[PDB]
């Protein structure tokens, strides 16, 4: 989530933060640095892994035509989850 | 893939030594004045230059023309080449005279003390191509390398 | 603070209110954005009910609404009529072209934003902004004028 | 009958082809090429000397009567030695037909003005001079029309850059709008879009 | 090397038109300075006319000279008619432009451009 | 109208409105673009191209965008022949470098070579 | 929205904000990407 | 250098000059030219202002998007001074007032405030400090404000020893209080001058020359720690200068002598205006102090600026002071002023 | 230290192992205050009063032609000769080979990835070295 | 006027360089034995007028055109630069 650098400036979800000696920090004086606080990397990691009965699962992201292009995920490797390349949801084969 | 080396450890500013002997940033005016001042105290063998492996010919000839103007001839390269005999007088003495595309016309290639795979990977590919399509015979004097 | 400062502050409110309540824009429009300006004057929005009245003379205008694309050939003329407005005067930049060149930002013939030519008080986005979006910007100019503190600053000099 | 394909008739192609032969037989001194496209549009390509005779013939001849100049423009093709193609698009109300007359020019060879044939051409020829730098002989009043006063160059040439060479701003020191060399906070990003696979074999050019 | 002329058959005939245009520009400067209320002398206006003519002194092709004169007559026309504004006439003097230094060292310090 | 004799190089540089800096200090490259090695299609290796020498791009302090002062940074002109491109550069007063077109060499392909009795062309896999 | 409420999502703002232009809360643009080119850092210790 | 302040581009509006300047007093006469010269080469300019935002509006177009930063400040509040200088590599002080107000006297404006600004800039680690003073600044001056400037020069160098001090003569330009001031004597029909203006020598300087020199001093390596005198090319007696001004406005010039003690009393009367005084006692004193003869100190030429003659630029200031009859009169119709060498 | 340009940031001449001259083109300009390397030397010569006689890239390549005309013939193999003469002079050289076996500096793939300053500074090259070692 | 280096430029096929080509086959090995530490840089290149460059102390270079000369005239021309002056 949002952390602060030693200069006190918030660090973004892209890792951006001005140096302490960066003059461009002047632009936030008496104003503010806009930083979205809901990091997608943290929220997607909070989702539980989906357990399925097959070795191929299809993900369209939910909502049918409101999600993402339907893709098929291979679940043969038992040492890791199959992750959807669009929406980041994880799936695992039951056995 | 080594192009990402171009984004690291880059020299972006002139540097000179300060009172404490550390390198500090300075302007082009200042750094070139310091070098020009020393270049006028010395001449002859007192001035030399070593060219590295990624230097272009424009800078090489510019550097040579500069040192010659103070009567120095110690323009040197890090890579050795024998100076006995013809030395670098004749171009045929230090070139791949058969050319890269000439490898496809040979029938015996004798490699002496070289690992062409890693020293010239595309030249080694040309050898394998001839080995494959012309039945080229290859012999090596040197360490047994793949 | 003091009663002299209180009186000065109430006078700032009064003069500010007068300029808020009688904003007269120049009859001045450059391209498609001016069509939506007509629709702000039209009956549904009726800008005149807020006290906003077009006058054709720069000498009788308070606001310039840069409503459309500003070309290099037009730029000196726009600067001229801005300079000929008596003060206090305000500028509203309306639409992407005036805001920063818009669809024509990369043209050889177009000024990339009227704020290279005149100072701008309000930037109204859109291509064109709706008549309502322009009206919102006009009401944002009024609130800006409400914040002017010229007499308070004079008193503290 | 194939709902997505545009329907075609042969009648207009035949009519336009025959009139193309007619025009070529009457004006052999000037006519260099006649063609009818599969969009059924007739183009007469002429030597530049023939502009006034050709366009006078098409306006006034009883079997032509192209009395309305729809538009007059240029095309810059830098690979041609005569890089400017001059296009006249003409309308005949009598026969409800359209024709295109094309000639060419280079940077140092003016075309004749056709204002004596169509007064409509007056501003169009000014536009061609302004945008492409092609001069017109015997024009009543030839001068820039779209560009700014004192503008240098002809911006519709292919080698004139999109954003030009100069930009404008107000300078408070001199108290006026001033012209300065163009400097862009974001450069226009050039996209390479063409597919490296051929799209239309009907237009494949000889391998040479 | 056989070309159509525009107006002048040779560079000598073209030079005659150049001198006529120069006379017209020379006589116009005082009227323009007065009518546009330019903050320059008449001498400074005529020196600028001279400098603009000598920017093209190297041209030998009679056709190019013909077209330079044609354009020079147009610029004169929009100046006499006062179609040009003061901003337009003052553009010839580049009064806010810091000129690029011409020596190698100054360009080396500034940046990478030749 | 009659013809006149103009025995000099065609040079239209005074009529183009280009600033002098962008005539004399520029270098154009006349070349046929190489095939994009990511694709086998060859349709983009058929025309001659003229492009200008690349100049400085820098970071915009506000947004980080790529800024430029080079008005010719995007100019690309297409030509049907090397000689057309050379002619166009010369009349515009641009110094140019011309690179010869590269055609892939003709090759001998023999599917039967994959199964040779006694040659190294025999493939170990299909 | 009383009888037809919108879908609940955890990331949706719970507190609406009006236009905050020309206040200390106004948006200020800035590049969101990190430094691309890295300089060489000279040694801290001297050399003789 | 931090990579963000390496100069890039070709010196235009979208370029990066490397200069990060805080310009105090940017909302007055000299300041608008200084901001313009900084902003046109692609500098970041921090502009502290205490006036209404309406009064800074003309500065907003002087720089590319994001290159001008307007901050509120109070000369009393020491935190707003530190807030305004904490990111800049040069600080330029142009604070001044030609009269004293209820809340700020000449010591406040020319001593206390400059010292506070220089103090904060030294502790923030600002690389360069440029302070504008006056050619005739002196501890033994008849003018109270010119005495204040002399003390301020010494207090500024006591906290920022490397400070660059700029000493201009009277500065003429479109918004000056010099050529416009004398041109406006037409309203009183006759022009008083102490000793008829024959005992005062002036060497006025053009505003765009001063700003150009000030902006060149932000980058000049050889400028640090020095005092510069920014004067125009020519010296004039106050009589001939005023006569030339009335010649350029084509207004009837009727000079008459007036003793200084009567003249100072009139200055006190006009000084009672609660708005911007038309003149003050100090203004009268400064008009009749002669500019000091050039010796020793470097000038505009040392900073790469050629002084612009008053004869080249006066009409752009004085044409608006003509009636309709004389509006279109050209520069050459006015006879130039006679010059002195002492 | 005088910061110079890398091969991606200059129009510079290189000759390959066949003797073929080829030139790079500028793709991006040098970072920071770095400059084209021949221009640094040309600037240095002026400060030192020994100005070199060329101010442009074209002029420096005219000089390259004076010193060796093959260096400006781009993409050409200029044929050589006189190996016989070189071998005659080699015959007179009285030195003897040592018994040390011929061992190339690079023996395995792990030695291939990092051989100059650019590849030593590449983080991709470091990943390659680690992968083929661990 | 201390000689530092000689450069010989010639074509490989042009008849104008036939003399310079003969000079190299005949005299070069003898010349290199006489001056084992003098760089004599022979640089062939197609379609070049043959030339002789002599570089002296402090970067002074003199040029001699060997075009359409004989092997002895090239020997004569070359001995001048090595021997001294004329
Ligand atoms: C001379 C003629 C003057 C008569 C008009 C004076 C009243 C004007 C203000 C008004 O009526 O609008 C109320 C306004 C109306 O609100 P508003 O104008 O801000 O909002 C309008 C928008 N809608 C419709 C959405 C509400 O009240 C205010 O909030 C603004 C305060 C203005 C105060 C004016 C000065 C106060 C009196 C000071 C007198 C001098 C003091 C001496 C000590
Ligand atoms: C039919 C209508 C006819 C009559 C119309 C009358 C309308 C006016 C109604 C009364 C309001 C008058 C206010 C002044 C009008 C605005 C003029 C203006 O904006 O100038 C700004 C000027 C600007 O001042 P500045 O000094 O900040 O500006 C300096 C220079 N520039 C602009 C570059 C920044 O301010 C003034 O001069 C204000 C002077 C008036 C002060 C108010 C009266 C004094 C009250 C003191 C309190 C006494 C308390 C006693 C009890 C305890
Ligand atoms: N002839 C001349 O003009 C000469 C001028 N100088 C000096 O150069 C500098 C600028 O000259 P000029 O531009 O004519 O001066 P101006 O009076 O035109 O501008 C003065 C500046 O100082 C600011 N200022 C004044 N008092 C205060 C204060 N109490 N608190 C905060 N800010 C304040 C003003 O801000 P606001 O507008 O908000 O009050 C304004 O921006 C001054 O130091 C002046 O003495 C030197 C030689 C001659
Ligand atoms: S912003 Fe859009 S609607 Fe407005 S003038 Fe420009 S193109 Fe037209
Ligand atoms: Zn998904």
């Amino acid at each position: 989530g949002v952390q602060v650098s030693p200069s006190g400036e918030k660090i973004t979800h892209t890792g951006q933060v001005y140096d302490e000696k960066d003059y461009r920090r002047v632009r936030f004086v008496d104003r503010q640095k806009e930083v979205n606080e809901n990091f997608a990397i943290d929220l997607i990691a909070q989702q539980p892994v989906n357990e399925v009965e097959h070795r191929i699962i299809a993900c369209d992201g939910g909502g049918g035509a409101l999600g993402h292009p339907k893709v098929y995920i291979n679940l043969d490797k038992e040492t890791k989850t199959g992750t959807c390349g669009y929406c980041g949801l994880q799936f695992k084969q039951h056995h | 893939f080594a192009y990402d080396g171009l984004k690291r450890q880059r020299l972006t500013e002139p540097m000179v030594r300060n009172e404490k002997g550390l390198l500090t940033y300075t302007s082009w005016e200042d750094a070139l004045s310091r070098v020009a001042g020393m270049l006028q105290n010395f001449e002859g063998n007192a001035v030399a230059a070593i060219a590295g492996g990624l230097v272009d010919a424009e800078a090489l000839v510019a550097l040579k023309d500069l040192l010659n103007k103070v009567d120095s001839d110690n323009l040197c390269t890090e890579e050795i080449f024998p100076t006995e005999g013809a030395g670098t007088d004749l171009r045929s003495n230090y070139l791949l005279n058969t050319t890269i595309a000439g490898v496809e016309e040979a029938d015996v290639v004798l490699l002496v003390g070289t690992n062409p795979r890693f020293e010239a990977p595309l030249f080694n590919a040309r050898i394998r191509k001839s080995w494959l399509h012309n039945d080229l015979k290859v012999a090596l004097i040197g360490s047994p390398v793949d | 603070r003091s009663r002299a400062e209180y009186v000065v502050t109430k006078l700032d409110d009064l003069i500010n209110w007068a300029r808020r309540s009688s904003l007269w824009p120049m009859t001045f429009g450059l391209a498609c954005c001016a069509v939506e300006m007509m629709h702000m004057a039209a009956p549904r929005y009726d800008m005149d009910r807020f006290g906003v009245v077009f006058r054709a003379s720069p000498r009788q205008a308070d606001v310039m609404i840069v409503a459309g694309t500003l070309t290099n050939k037009m730029a000196p003329a726009l600067r001229k009529v801005y300079d000929q407005m008596p003060e206090p005067r305000y500028v509203v930049s309306m639409g992407s072209c005036a805001n920063g060149g818009g669809y024509y930002h990369y043209s050889y013939s177009v000024v990339r934003g009227c704020d290279r030519i005149v100072p701008v008080d309000i930037y109204v986005p859109g291509c064109p902004p709706t008549a309502e979006a322009l009206l919102y910007g006009i009401l944002q100019l009024q609130r800006k004028i409400k914040r002017e503190q010229k007499l308070k600053i004079w008193y503290r000099r | 009958k194939r709902p997505t394909v545009r329907p075609r008739s042969d009648v207009t192609h035949k009519q336009l082809s025959a009139f193309g032969e007619y025009v070529a037989e009457i004006l052999p001194k000037y006519v260099q090429q006649v063609q009818v496209s599969c969009l059924d549009e007739l183009e007469i390509c002429i030597h530049p000397d023939g502009v006034i005779p050709t366009l006078t013939f098409l306006r006034d001849h009883t079997n032509a009567q192209f009395k309305s100049l729809a538009d007059l423009t240029a095309v810059d093709v830098p690979t041609r030695q005569n890089r400017f193609e001059i296009v006249y698009n003409l309308l005949s109300l009598r026969f409800n037909s359209r024709i295109r007359v094309k000639t060419y020019a280079d940077e140092l060879t003016p075309i004749d003005s056709i204002v004596s044939v169509h007064i409509a051409a007056n501003w169009y020829e000014r536009e061609v001079w302004d945008m492409f730098g092609v001069f017109f002989f015997n024009h009543p009043d030839l001068r820039r029309i779209l560009t700014d006063y004192g503008f240098e160059g002809h911006p519709f040439r292919k080698d004139f850059p999109l954003t030009g060479y100069v930009e404008l701003r107000y300078d408070d020191e001199v108290k006026r709008v001033v012209a300065e060399p163009v400097e862009l906070a974001q450069e226009f990003r050039k996209f390479d879009l063409n597919s490296p696979w051929e799209a239309f074999p009907a237009y494949r050019q000889p391998p040479e | 090397t056989s070309v159509k002329p525009i107006f002048s058959r040779d560079l000598n005939e073209a030079k005659r038109r150049v001198r006529e245009l120069y006379r017209a520009w020379y006589r116009e400067v005082p009227n323009t300075v007065h009518l546009m209320q330019l903050d320059i002398t008449v001498k400074q206006g005529r020196d600028k006319v001279r400098e603009m003519f000598m920017k093209n002194a190297h041209v030998t092709d009679p056709r190019v000279v013909d077209l330079l004169v044609i354009k020079g007559k147009m610029e004169l026309q929009e100046t006499i008619k006062v179609w040009k504004q003061r901003t337009h006439v003052m553009r010839f003097f580049h009064e806010t432009e810091t000129p690029r230094p011409k020596d190698f060292l100054s360009k080396f310090y500034m940046g990478h451009d030749p | 109208t009659q013809l006149i004799t103009v025995d000099e190089k065609l040079d239209i540089t005074t009529l183009t409105g280009v600033p002098e800096e962008h005539i004399k200090t520029r270098k154009v490259r006349i070349f046929v673009p190489a095939r994009n090695n990511m694709q086998s299609g060859v349709n983009n290796t058929k025309k001659w191209k003229m492009e200008f020498d690349t100049r400085e791009r820098w970071e915009n302090p506000l947004m980080g965008w790529a800024s430029t002062a080079d008005p010719l940074s995007n100019m690309v002109l297409t030509f049907s022949a090397k000689e057309d491109a050379i002619a166009f550069a010369e009349k515009n007063g641009w110094s140019y470098d011309v690179e010869e077109k590269k055609v892939p060499k003709p090759k001998s392909k023999s599917y039967g070579a994959n199964f040779s009795w006694n040659k190294r062309t025999r493939v170990s896999t299909k | 929205p009383t009888t037809n409420p919108p879908t609940a999502r955890k990331f949706i703002w719970t507190n609406h904000k009006f236009n905050v232009s020309a206040t200390p809360e106004q948006y200020v643009p800035y590049s969101t990407t990190r430094k691309k080119i890295h300089e060489w850092v000279p040694p801290s210790t001297p050399y003789k | 250098l931090h990579h963000a302040v390496i100069p890039h581009g070709k010196g235009g509006r979208s370029s990066v000059s490397g200069v990060v300047a805080t310009v105090f007093g940017a909302t007055g006469f000299l300041g608008r030219y200084v901001v313009n010269h900084l902003g046109r080469m692609g500098s970041q300019v921090i502009i502290p202002y205490r006036c209404d935002v309406y009064d800074i509006m003309h500065l907003r177009l002087m720089g590319d998007l994001g290159q001008l930063t307007f901050l509120e400040w109070d000369a009393r509040d020491k935190d707003s001074i530190r807030k305004a200088v904490q990111h800049s590599n040069v600080v330029i002080n142009l604070i001044g007032r030609e009269w004293e107000t209820r809340n700020f006297d000449f010591e406040d404006v020319f001593v206390n405030i400059p010292r506070a600004i220089a103090q904060a800039s030294k502790e923030a680690g600002v690389e360069r400090f440029i302070h504008v003073s006056h050619l005739n600044a002196s501890m033994k001056s008849s003018s109270k404000s010119l005495r204040s400037k002399a003390v301020g020069e010494k207090e500024v160098r006591s906290v920022f020893p490397e400070a660059i001090i700029i000493r201009p003569s009277d500065i003429f330009g479109r918004e000056d209080r010099f050529l416009n001031h004398f041109a406006n004597y037409r309203w009183f029909l006759a022009v008083p001058l102490v000793s008829l203006g024959f005992k005062t020598v002036k060497q006025p300087v053009y505003v765009a020359d001063v700003s150009k020199g000030i902006v060149n001093a932000t980058k000049d390596p050889d400028a640090v720690g020095k005092t510069f005198a920014f004067t125009g090319p020519n010296r004039y007696l106050l009589f001939h200068l005023v006569k030339y001004i009335f010649g350029m406005t084509h207004r009837t010039f009727i000079p008459y002598p007036l003793p200084l003690f009567v003249y100072s009393w009139i200055g006190k009367l006009f000084g009672l205006s609660p708005f911007e005084p038309w003149t003050t006692k100090d203004k009268v004193e400064r008009i009749h102090i002669s500019d000091v003869m050039p010796t020793d100190l470097p000038g505009l030429e040392d900073l790469g600026v050629q002084p612009t003659p008053l004869e080249l630029k006066s009409i752009e200031v004085l044409r608006r002071h003509r009636t309709y009859r004389w509006l279109s009169s050209e520069i050459e119709e006015t006879k130039p002023a006679k010059t002195v060498n002492y | 230290i005088l910061p110079g340009a890398a091969y991606t940031e200059k129009s510079a001449t290189y000759v390959n192992t066949e003797g073929r001259a080829q030139q790079t083109k500028v793709a991006v300009t040098p970072p920071g205050l770095a400059r084209e390397d021949w221009k640094i030397i040309r600037a240095l010569s002026e400060i030192a009063g020994i100005t070199l006689p060329y101010d442009t890239l074209d002029q420096v390549r005219n000089r390259l032609e004076e010193v060796s005309p093959n260096l400006v013939r781009y993409d050409d193999i200029e044929e050589t000769n006189y190996f016989q003469q070189a071998s005659e002079l080699a015959k007179l050289v009285n030195q003897e080979v040592l018994a040390d076996p011929l061992v190339p500096p690079q023996l395995t793939i792990k030695d291939f990835y990092m051989t100059d300053s650019i590849s030593r500074a590449s983080q991709t090259m470091a990943k390659c070295v680690k992968a083929v070692t661990e | 006027l201390g000689l530092r280096e000689i450069r010989v430029h010639l074509c490989q096929r042009s008849p104008g360089s036939q003399g310079v080509r003969d000079f190299i086959v005949q005299r070069y090995v003898e010349l290199k034995k006489a001056h084992p530490n003098l760089p004599i840089l022979i640089r062939e290149c197609s379609e070049v007028q043959p030339k002789l460059w002599a570089r002296y102390a402090f970067g002074q270079e003199k040029t001699v055109s060997l075009n359409n000369l004989s092997a002895d005239e090239v020997t004569r021309a070359m001995q001048n630069v090595l021997s001294g002056k004329a």
